[PDB]
């Protein structure tokens, strides 16, 4: 084969061709990815006086299922929380902050929760995805060791109560939660656990993350039979800000 | 200094992890990529006995050394753990091209038209193939894979150099000549 | 840093070939002619690549070496069986052998 | 320790779901009868079936029985029909692609005529499941990404067996099929050509299948980290964003700089995985058409590696030396 | 490869198998044993045994008479026997004319 110029080739020409078109897709690839979060802050609240090498992209329309309307993105930030109690500790930017209060119950660090919508999440059918077993029909336990009626285990060691029912996804055919009756020394009323958090024994049901004097304060639902977004968001975050809210050394250095 | 770094980097990643109140998958998948390049430059070049079995640190010359210790064992296509893991890392491309092209055509239908849920993905592959692995169960196959993937290569280097040293077609012996046969 | 060696497993390299010590043992030192020894094709009917060899040399040769190297007990005993047609023809491509391609 | 999330708890099992519908009236081509299996429920769905069936299904399934049967029987016959032979020798046997001194034109069916049967039948099988990818995707109303990705795949599938020998205008380009015989063309076709390592678009199909592994990992690992606050439930996430996808996004943003969102990860998983039998097929067109040694043309190109050292065990031991002598 | 008991990249540098000034010295006497094989096999082994040998050392099919090649005197080692020294004790073998005992 024969060259244009010097040792300039077909090989050639199609190489500088995928190289300009790699350079374009990346460019589209980091645009498409900045729909969510911006413009930049800085710690004080304020616009940043940097913003990027890329420019911000265009807006895209989505259309809902059930009536929900539409989501124009990139737009203004609906999922905000609106006070915070949280503290700078150095007057310019790069440090952490510190809780004003009780971090687990002002749901701040790793206890933060997103404001999502108040309504729950719904299947294909138009009615509530998770629902509790007491209220399906035909569900039962095919395998593994049935967790209802076994004493539950707090991270600190102490038997808070017993699991009194579970909640599962009908259209998925998976359980969610897992919902707990307290004993009167340890609070009153149900609150529900997520599956991801607990371990099924023999005996007993453990869960590590929270210690016993603080299953009176997780977030409850509103009805008996569902649970929104919000209060899941709440209901998780809780939970998971125990793995470093639960006791003094869980926070403080291992070495 | 490279096994250092990325020592520290796996342990920066914990500590990042620790701090967002998450899991530390991450930091275990790295690690079997970490044990990988350690088994490449450390444990082979110890069994061998020199340090001088390792691999270069040039772009174009370390594709010399993988095509020279591929020849010396003749034809490496006949090591099956090199099989094992030429398939791993095959089904992990399919697997991940299907879940992308799944996730973005039940966000992005047609235009004018509502987008899709859950519901949706599980009917278009029980029509398509027959079974649905769901949403859960796709991300632990996945890693799965891709873990089995990296495992797989490490073992099937660690044992060309210090356990077989013949050609690898002749392994096949042991099936050629099985008193079972005529 | 290319990649370019052999390996080999140590117990190997300590094992030897079996066949050498075989060699060893069927081999013996020339004997160097003297001034007008008798030669083997005065005292036998023999063919002649091996006839104006020496007369020791001839014992050593025939029956230390070749009767033993190759399994044939009465090898060139009869000169009409073929394997004694083969030898001769392969005296001469081992002599050839040693000499045009050293 | 903490619960890891990799095989389920507790398994529950309800009535089947038979799946959804609309005008376009799926449920008419529709099987009944499904199962459930307890072994694959402990990592993911138990329920087995129920399937479609339409006309490009049962043509492909057809077709495809016919070139595995063609094949087969030809390995059978090779062997002179003796069944323990035939399982003996299984993994060596192969149909073998035609003479290069038969061009295009027909050979008889003893030297690559049922071949080109079989090739045939293959590439009408595959052609119809593409069909059908397409057809259902567009009755479920639905976007085309899957069989985008699966055209990206019978790109090179058709490269390597369709366009190429038509270009170089020989029947005799084919891959053979067999288990070690195509293996054995694999290695053959990168020593006739020079060096493959060399060919820049296999370097970069490298790139591209190294980077889909590593982006599985990190993405079914950071799935599983954050499905505590509900992360599976991606579409969801998408529609109305929660912490899970807060915590993801900061999570990356922390460790290497920048991050991506919910729905642009799959965007990036897209692209990696189809761009490797793009660029595949690029560099495997390219070869013997244009270039006839890459190791040649990387010498040309400069970016070929030079060594000072010597060749030959004599520069570095002795024979008697390895021995022990 | 399996003549000899070694490898590809003992004679080879894998990377470029075409280029002489990639090769090892043992490429070399390689190249002089494939000629060195076909003239014995031409000119010595198969000529004879088409005249003397019985049938009963013909082979399966074609009634061949036998061949010779690279394994038929090295038998998996690099160097026959290991690199004894044979031709020192037969002088008889080593040219074809008259034995030089000097
Ligand atoms: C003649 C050549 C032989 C051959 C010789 C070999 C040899 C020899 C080897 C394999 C290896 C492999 N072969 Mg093979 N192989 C051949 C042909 C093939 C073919 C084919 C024909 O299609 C395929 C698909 C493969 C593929 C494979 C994989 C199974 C495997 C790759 C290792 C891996 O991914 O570990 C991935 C893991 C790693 C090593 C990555 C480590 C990453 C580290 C921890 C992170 C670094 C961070 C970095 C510095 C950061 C930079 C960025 C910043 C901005 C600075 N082989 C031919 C036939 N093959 C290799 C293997 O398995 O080795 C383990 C190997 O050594
Ligand atoms: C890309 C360069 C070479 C090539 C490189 C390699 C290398 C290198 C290897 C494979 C290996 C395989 N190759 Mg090949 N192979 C090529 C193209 C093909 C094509 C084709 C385009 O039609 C087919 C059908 C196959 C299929 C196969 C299987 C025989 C085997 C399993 C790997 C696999 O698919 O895992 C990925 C799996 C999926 C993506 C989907 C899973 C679905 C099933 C498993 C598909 C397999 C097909 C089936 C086994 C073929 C018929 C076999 C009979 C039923 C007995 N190869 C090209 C031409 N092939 C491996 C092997 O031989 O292991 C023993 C191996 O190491
Ligand atoms: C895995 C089994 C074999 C191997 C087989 C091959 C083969 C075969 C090929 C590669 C190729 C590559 N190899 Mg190598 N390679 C090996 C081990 C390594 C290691 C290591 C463990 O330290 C590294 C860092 C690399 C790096 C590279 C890149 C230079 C290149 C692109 C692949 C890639 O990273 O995309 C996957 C990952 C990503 C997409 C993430 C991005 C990482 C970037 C692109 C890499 C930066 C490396 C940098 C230039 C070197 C270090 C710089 C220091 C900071 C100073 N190889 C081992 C020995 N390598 C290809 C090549 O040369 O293309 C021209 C190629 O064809
Ligand atoms: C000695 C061997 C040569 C070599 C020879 C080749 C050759 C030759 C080729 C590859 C190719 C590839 N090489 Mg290389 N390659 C070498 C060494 C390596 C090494 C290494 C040493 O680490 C690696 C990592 C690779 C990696 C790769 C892949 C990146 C690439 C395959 C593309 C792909 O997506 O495959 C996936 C495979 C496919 C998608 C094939 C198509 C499959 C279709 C879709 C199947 C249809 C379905 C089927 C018919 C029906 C099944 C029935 C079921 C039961 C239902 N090579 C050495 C240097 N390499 C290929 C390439 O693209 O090169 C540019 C190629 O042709
Ligand atoms: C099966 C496991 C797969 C995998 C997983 C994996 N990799 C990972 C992770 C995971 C889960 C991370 O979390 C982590 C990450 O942060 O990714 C963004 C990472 C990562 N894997 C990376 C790359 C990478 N992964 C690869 C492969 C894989 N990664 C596997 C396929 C490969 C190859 C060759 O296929 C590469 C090149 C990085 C982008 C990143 C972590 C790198 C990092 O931050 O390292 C810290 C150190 C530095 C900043 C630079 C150190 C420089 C050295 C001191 C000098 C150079 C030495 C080197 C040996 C020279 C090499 C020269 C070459 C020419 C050979
Ligand atoms: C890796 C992806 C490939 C694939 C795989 C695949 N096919 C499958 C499955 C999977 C994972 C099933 O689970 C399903 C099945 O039931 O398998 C036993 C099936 C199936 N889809 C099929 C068609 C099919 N899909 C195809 C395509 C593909 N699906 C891809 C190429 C093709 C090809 C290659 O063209 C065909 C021919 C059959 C192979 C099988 C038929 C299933 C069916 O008709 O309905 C669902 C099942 C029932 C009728 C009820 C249960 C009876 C089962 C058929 C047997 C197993 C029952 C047992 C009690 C459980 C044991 C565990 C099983 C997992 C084996
Ligand atoms: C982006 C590129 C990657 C990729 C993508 C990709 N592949 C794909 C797709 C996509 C996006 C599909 O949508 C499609 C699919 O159906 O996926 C489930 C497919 C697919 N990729 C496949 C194979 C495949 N892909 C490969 C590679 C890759 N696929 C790349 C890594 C490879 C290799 C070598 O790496 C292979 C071997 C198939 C499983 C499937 C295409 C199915 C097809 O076309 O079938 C045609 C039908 C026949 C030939 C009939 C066969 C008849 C059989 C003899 C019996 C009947 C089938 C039965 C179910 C099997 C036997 C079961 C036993 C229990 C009896
Ligand atoms: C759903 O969920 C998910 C997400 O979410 C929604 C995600 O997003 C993702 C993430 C996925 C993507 C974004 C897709 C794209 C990803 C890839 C293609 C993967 C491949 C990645 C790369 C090629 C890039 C990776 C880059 C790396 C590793 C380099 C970055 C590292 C550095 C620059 C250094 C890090 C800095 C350190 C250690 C701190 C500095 C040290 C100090 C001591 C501080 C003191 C200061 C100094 C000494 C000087 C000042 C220092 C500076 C300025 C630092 C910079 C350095 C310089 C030299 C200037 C996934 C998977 C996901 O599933
Ligand atoms: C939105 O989410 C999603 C879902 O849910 C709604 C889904 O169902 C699916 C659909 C996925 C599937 C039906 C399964 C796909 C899985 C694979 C292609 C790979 C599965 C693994 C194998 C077939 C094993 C391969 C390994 C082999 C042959 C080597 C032998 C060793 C072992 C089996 C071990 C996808 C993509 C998805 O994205
Ligand atoms: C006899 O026993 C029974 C009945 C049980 C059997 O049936 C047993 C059967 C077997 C044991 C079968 C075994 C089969 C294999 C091991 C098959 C292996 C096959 C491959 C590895 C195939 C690879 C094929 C193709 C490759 C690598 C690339 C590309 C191919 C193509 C694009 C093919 C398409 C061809 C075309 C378009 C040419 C058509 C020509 C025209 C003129 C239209
Ligand atoms: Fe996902």
């Amino acid at each position: 084969e024969e060259t244009f110029f010097g040792n300039f080739d077909l090989a050639s020409l199609s190489l500088w061709l995928f190289y300009g078109f790699f350079a374009l897709l990346i460019y589209y690839l980091q645009t498409e990815n900045m729909r969510e979060g911006y413009p930049l802050e800085d710690e004080d609240g304020n616009t940043a006086a940097n913003q990027g090498p890329f420019p911000l992209p265009k807006e895209k329309t989505f259309k809902l299922q059930h009536g929900r309307g539409e989501l124009t993105l990139p737009g203004e930030d609906v999922q905000r929380r609106d006070n915070l109690a949280l503290r700078k500790t150095a007057h310019g930017n790069g440090f952490p902050m510190e809780p004003t209060g009780d971090p687990m119950l002002d749901g701040v660090g790793p206890a933060s929760w997103s404001k999502r919508r108040d309504v729950p999440e719904l299947d294909a059918h138009g009615h509530p995805k998770i629902v509790p077993m007491s209220a399906a029909e035909g569900f039962g336990v095919s395998a593994g060791t049935d967790p209802r009626g076994l004493p539950v285990m707090a991270g600190d060691g102490e038997i808070v109560g017993l699991v009194s029912d579970m909640w599962i996804d009908e259209a998925e055919q998976l359980v969610r939660y897992l919902e707990l009756e307290l004993d009167p020394e340890w609070g009153d009323g149900k609150r529900l656990v997520q599956r991801q958090m607990v371990r099924i024994k023999s005996d007993r049901v453990k869960v590590r993350s929270i210690y016993g004097k603080h299953f009176k304060n997780v977030p409850k639902t509103k009805s008996p039979n569902q649970v929104t977004l919000l209060e899941e968001d709440k209901i998780m975050a809780y939970y998971a800000g125990g793995t470093l809210y639960a006791d003094e050394s869980r926070l403080e250095p291992q070495l | 200094c490279a096994i250092g770094a990325f020592v520290s980097w796996a342990l920066r990643e914990v500590e990042i992890c620790r701090k967002l109140g998450m899991g530390y998958h991450v930091p275990f998948a790295f690690s079997v990529a970490i044990f990988a390049y350690v088994t490449l430059v450390v444990f082979r070049p110890l069994l061998m006995g020199a340090w001088g079995h390792g691999f270069p640190y040039g772009i174009w010359s370390h594709l010399d050394w993988v095509s020279n210790t591929g020849y010396a064992y003749l034809h490496f296509h006949y090591n099956p753990a090199h099989m094992l893991a030429v398939t791993f890392f095959f089904t992990t491309t399919l697997a991940l091209a299907l879940h992308g092209a799944l996730v973005l055509s039940a966000a992005n239908p047609p235009k004018g038209e509502e987008v899709k849920g859950p519901d949706n993905e599980d009917t278009f592959f029980r029509d398509f193939i027959g079974y649905s692995i769901g949403t859960l169960g796709i991300h632990r196959v996945g890693l799965l894979l891709a873990l089995n993937a990296g495992f797989w290569s490490a073992v099937c280097i660690i044992i060309s150099g210090p356990v077989w040293t013949k050609g690898w077609p002749e392994w096949w012996n042991w099936w050629l000549e099985m008193p079972i046969w005529p | 840093g290319t990649g370019m060696s052999v390996p080999e497993f140590v117990s190997d390299l300590d094992t030897p070939d079996p066949t050498i010590e075989v060699f060893l043992a069927s081999t013996s030192d020339p004997v160097i002619p003297e001034e007008g020894a008798q030669t083997a094709g005065e005292a036998y009917e023999n063919v002649d690549p091996v006839l104006a060899d020496l007369t020791v040399e001839n014992y050593d040769r025939l029956l230390a070496a070749m009767r033993s190297w190759t399994g044939i007990p009465d090898l060139l005993e009869d000169p009409d069986h073929y394997q004694s047609k083969v030898a001769i023809n392969m005296i001469q491509m081992n002599q050839t052998i040693n000499e045009e391609w050293a | 320790p903490e619960y890891q999330n990799i095989f389920t708890q507790v398994q529950v099992q309800g009535p089947a779901e038979l799946g959804v519908d609309n005008e376009n009236n799926l449920t008419e081509e529709r099987t009944t009868g499904t199962g459930f299996s307890q072994l694959i429920g402990w990592i993911g769905n138990a329920q087995l079936g129920p399937i479609y069936l339409g006309w490009f299904g049962i043509i492909s399934l057809v077709t495809g029985t016919l070139w595995f049967n063609i094949v087969g029987f030809n390995m059978l016959s090779q062997v002179g029909y003796s069944i323990p032979e035939f399982i003996r020798q299984l993994f060596w046997l192969a149909l073998e692609p035609p003479s290069p001194e038969y061009g295009l034109r027909m050979p008889p069916l003893d030297d690559g005529g049922w071949f080109i049967i079989a090739s045939f039948f293959l590439l009408v099988s595959v052609i119809s499941w593409w069909l059908r990818t397409y057809q259902l995707a567009e009755m479920h109303k639905m976007g085309k990404h899957v069989a985008w990705a699966f055209a990206a795949a019978i790109w090179l599938f058709l490269v390597l067996g369709l366009f190429r020998p038509i270009l170089m205008g020989s029947w005799s380009e084919a891959v053979p099929y067999g288990i070690f015989p195509h293996l054995d063309w694999t290695t053959a076709f990168s020593i006739r050509y020079g060096n493959l390592y060399y060919n820049p678009f296999h370097a970069l199909s490298i790139v591209f299948l190294y980077g889909s592994v590593l982006l599985f990992a990190m993405h079914g690992a950071t799935i599983l980290a954050v499905t505590r606050f509900g992360g599976d439930r991606e579409l969801e996430q998408i529609y109305d964003r929660g912490t899970a996808s807060e915590r993801a996004g900061l999570f990356w943003r922390w460790t290497m700089g920048f991050n991506a969102t919910m729905e642009g990860i799959h965007r990036w998983a897209w692209w990696f995985a189809v761009l490797t039998p793009i660029t595949g097929g690029i560099g495997i067109l390219l070869t013997g058409t244009v270039v006839d040694n890459w190791f040649l043309w990387a010498v040309e190109h400069n970016f070929a590696p030079d060594y000072t050292q010597d060749y030959g065990y004599e520069a570095y031991t002795t024979y008697d030396g390895f021995l022990g002598r | 490869s399996n003549s000899l008991g070694r490898n590809c990249v003992f004679c080879h540098n894998s990377r470029a198998f075409y280029d002489p000034a990639q090769h090892t010295p043992q490429w070399a006497t390689a190249m002089l044993g494939i000629s060195m094989v076909q003239e014995l096999n031409n000119e010595w082994i198969v000529p004879i045994g088409e005249a003397h040998l019985p049938p009963e050392r013909l082979g399966p099919v074609y009634n061949d008479v036998p061949k010779l090649a690279c394994k038929t005197c090295h038998k998996g080692y690099q160097q026959p026997l290991q690199g004894l020294n044979v031709v020192a004790d037969w002088p008889e073998l080593a040219t074809t004319e008259g034995p030089f005992y000097d």
